[PDB]
RNA sequence: GGUGGGCACUCUAAGGAGACUGCCGGUGACAAACCGGAGGAAGGUGGGGAUGACGUCAAGUCAUCAUGGCCCUUACGGCCAGGGCUACACACGUGCUACAAUGGUCGGUACAAAGGGUUGCCAAGCCGCGAGGUGGAGCUAAUCCCAUAAAACCGAUCGUAGUCCGGAUCGCAGUCUGCAACUCGACUGCGUGAAGUCGGAAUCGCUAGUAAUCGUGAAUCAGAAUGUCACGGUGAAUACGUU
């Protein structure tokens, strides 16, 4: 059985499984709050899940590599969409309202020559 | 500093005027260029005129000097005074 | 009470005021004389002023410290090597910058002649 | 069970080159899994291009290095040593292992 | 800007309680982007204000900043020779920003042990208005009256 | 870059890989902890003895086609002013400009 | 994923599809276009880069190079030892660190990207509080090494004091490369501990992964980066308007 989803943000990668359960949530074989130490995170990723009221109808098994917290923690919300609507394909819609599927493609800006960072430029005295 | 795996570091010319020179006792300033070379307690006495940029200071070598090179008794900045 | 130790304060940082202890020493006298970190100088009993007294007079204190850098820097003066020399006009020793920015070794600007 | 590694600068040649060694690998008897890509080495070199003083202008260029693998499973005909000339030509580098 | 096409961004994450000015205030205290910092301490501000204030402490916050918002704003202009000042209505949506900047701002000069109590101390005097937050809006109000010949 | 500065840096050149074999007997024999303070002192004298235009200090990479003593690219053998004419001209294998 | 194994997935790198005001509504001289909507990962040149017209400033470079003239030829040409370019009553530009409690210490703790390495990286082990030393493994490298990210989070302590802030300066003792660390190197250990209580006239940078803040890497290079170039972590406020 089972579903299949990708979600990637912010140079993080995540791989998710869902399958018929209750919310077990383990993210790389540990407990979900072990990972998400005091943050919103939790409530990130729970926000699509609890906007279909699904939370308790399916176990979910991740992976993630690379990038930061805020990161991965988009980068689950977004997979975990994209398995949940390969399952019950009417809440697409509610989804695009919601705007979960589309994927953030916000990125670091590169380091240009004469600026020290990106934008961020000397002083300029005109004297 | 020097790391302590080698202990003195001398100008092996200057190591044989030096070593020559105490058979007989303080008679003539030395003349010496290499303003890095340690001293010993085994020249004390002695009066050597180690090279400035210019000239060849003469400085007299006592014991307390075992510790500090040839050059640090010898200025080659002048610097007499703004006014 | 030492030489005029403070109090309300823990024992390291109490100890550290006599010029000559710092943080580690302070920490080495104060975990192999049995005394707690945690306990103010102040509750301390008197079994333990005289065992950090005896720490105290081990090394080095006041006196014989001001004493002894004192003679290390006419030792380097009278002599006449580059560093005494460095040390007395007062401009820095280890060799920084003289053009600018040697101001903790000569004051305030001090303005041209007046 | 031999593995073929190649070197080269442009795509365009170790393509080709891949694609050649493939074919006549596979058209002599033997078996070739799929030509395998690895990360490409990008070195980055900034210059100034004024003679003298002009920090702010700058150029950068680039140098990028391809490598590809190959194995040949079921080795039976070493064919492919008699078309060094042929299969490396003007810019790709071959290297044999296990043999 | 003279083009007049950027548009704005929707923020709204509040973590727990679901409301909205909530998260504004949180990225008007966060520095640096210090959100986790931001988070801690104002929840431990609002849980002083909870045990402090009998009720809940978000209708304590929006009473607060309701006594903190102003109703018009003087700003310079010069008739040209001479350095006048005009009071205007301010724009509605720029109340809450004027109302949370000030709000944060005053806070931050108290000189206690933390700014969580800081930030109780001024909630709390704000929701009826003793503190210094209100003086300076009481200012800025008297200052329209002061002002009110030109107006037009 | 005069050429009688290039000619004696390439003498340095020679003078340096000429031995090539003295100088790490030598610092290998200090550099071992147990040689006795007599093979410290005869290898410190050792080493007094050559010519101090032997060493790797001493030597200063310059450009293979004007000797430019900055701007050096070693991955390269060309300076800063000769990589970027030869490059816009294609001798260079492989290089581009770089946008990414 | 340690093993057998698989071609599911991530990923790596080649070739393609896709975004074209394409469809619907209104405005519009029934034109160009504008303002909305649906779908879509992306909507109005999607984001960033490379790309710099005719010319101006007798703008810069004769010292990278080449070249018309002029100049010296026992010297304005060459070689070698030391010294200076790191000097010091002052003035200015560009930066780093702070003046603290959204902080300083203590314990264990989770997540990056990019890159360099066979005249090289240099592991394990052992000896040192320490910078390091012996040792010799693996690697021509998605295979071994550099290499443990940090800010962040939890608990304990300090209680706003020129201080459990701040580190300049200085004394003593050391490690390492180098023929050689005085002039004139970088780090390490103990101790000393300054100015600094957020800065006048004036002045600067920035519109979304932006500012701010946190760490990592490369070039030059025996050694020497608060500089240059480059990469990611967290991550805002504001724009009514053109006098
Ligand atoms: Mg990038
Ligand atoms: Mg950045
Ligand atoms: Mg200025
Ligand atoms: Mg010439
Ligand atoms: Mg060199
Ligand atoms: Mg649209
Ligand atoms: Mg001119
Ligand atoms: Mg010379
Ligand atoms: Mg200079
Ligand atoms: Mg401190």
């Amino acid at each position: 059985t089972q579903n299949y989803g990708t979600g990637r943000r912010k140079t993080a990668t995540a791989r998710v499984f869902l399958r018929p359960g209750t919310g077990k949530i383990s993210i790389n074989n540990r407990g979900l709050d072990q990972f998400f130490g005091r943050e919103t995170a939790r409530m990130v990723v729970r926000q699509p899940l609890e906007l279909t009221e699904t939370v308790e109808k399916f176990d979910i098994f991740v992976t993630v590599v690379g990038g930061g917290v805020s990161g991965q923690a988009g980068a689950i919300r977004h997979g975990i969409t994209r398995a949940l609507i390969e399952y019950d394909e009417t809440l697409r819609s509610s989804l695009r309202k919601a705007g979960y599927v589309t994927r953030d493609a916000r990125e670091v800006e590169r380091k240009k020559v004469g600026l020290r960072k990106a934008r961020k430029r000397p002083q300029y005295s005109k004297r | 500093p020097r790391s302590l795996k080698k202990g003195p570091f001398i100008d092996l010319h200057l190591l044989k005027k030096v070593e020559v020179a105490v058979e007989k006792n303080d008679r003539k300033p030395i003349k010496t260029w290499s303003r890095r070379s340690m001293i010993l307690p085994h020249m004390v006495g002695l009066t050597i005129a180690v090279h400035n940029g210019r000239q060849h200071v003469p400085v007299l070598v006592n014991e307390d000097m075992v510790g500090h090179k040839l050059g640090e008794f010898a200025a080659t900045r002048t610097y007499r005074g703004h006014a | 009470a030492g030489v005029n130790i403070p109090d309300n304060k823990h024992t390291v940082i109490s100890l550290t005021y006599i010029y000559g202890v710092g943080r580690t020493t302070a920490q080495s006298i104060c975990a192999a004389t049995g005394v707690n970190p945690a306990a103010k100088i102040k509750d301390l009993s008197d079994e333990q002023i005289d065992q950090l007294r005896n720490e105290v007079a081990k090394i080095t204190t006041e006196g014989d410290l001001r004493r002894e850098i004192n003679m290390n820097i006419k030792r380097l003066m009278d002599l006449g090597c580059y560093r005494g020399l460095r040390h007395r006009r007062g401009l820095p020793v280890r060799g920084q910058r003289t053009k600018t920015n040697a101001r903790t070794r000569k004051g305030p600007r001090k303005p041209i002649r007046k | 069970q031999i593995r073929i590694r190649l070197k080269a600068f442009d795509h365009r040649l170790i393509d080709q080159s891949t694609q050649e060694i493939v074919e006549t690998a596979k058209r002599t008897g033997a078996q070739v899994r799929g030509p395998i890509p690895l990360p490409t080495r990008k070195e980055r070199f900034t210059v100034l291009i004024s003679p003298h003083v002009n920090k702010d202008a700058r150029d950068q260029y680039e140098i990028r290095t391809h490598k590809r693998v190959l194995d040949i499973v079921q080795p039976t005909d070493k064919t492919v040593d008699a078309l060094m000339k042929l299969d490396l030509a003007a810019g790709v580098e071959v290297q044999i292992s296990l043999g | 800007p003279r083009r007049r096409v950027a548009a704005k961004r929707e923020v709204l994450a509040d973590p727990k309680y679901g409301s909205q000015i909530l998260a504004k205030f949180m990225n008007h205290v966060m520095e640096s982007g210090k959100k986790a910092v931001a988070e801690r301490i104002v929840y431990g501000a609002l849980d002083k204000v909870k045990e402090r204030g009998k009720a809940d402490p978000l209708e304590t916050f929006e009473k607060a900043l309701d006594a903190i918002a102003p109703l018009v704003e003087v700003k310079s202009r010069r008739v040209g020779g001479a350095t006048y000042q005009v009071p205007v209505e301010v724009r509605p949506s720029r109340r809450n920003a004027l109302a949370m900047r000030w709000l944060v701002d005053f806070a931050r000069k108290r000189g206690e042990k933390s700014m969580a109590l800081r930030l109780a101390g001024e909630l709390l005097d704000a929701a009826e208005g003793k503190g210094a937050a209100v003086k300076k809006r009481e200012d800025v109000h008297r200052m329209a009256e002061a002002n009110k010949a030109f107006s037009h | 870059a005069k050429e009688s500065m290039k000619n004696r840096e390439l003498k340095r050149q020679l003078t340096v890989a000429k031995y090539a074999k003295k100088r790490a007997e030598l610092k290998a024999i200090i550099a071992n902890p147990n040689s006795s303070a007599e093979e410290r002192w005869n290898a410190q004298v050792a080493l007094q003895k050559q010519p101090r235009d032997a060493s790797a200090s001493r030597l200063r990479n310059r450009c293979r086609l004007t000797g430019r003593p900055h701007g050096f690219y070693r991955k390269f053998g060309l300076s800063r002013n000769k990589l970027r004419e030869a490059a816009m001209r294609g001798d260079v294998p492989g290089l581009v400009k770089a946008s990414w």
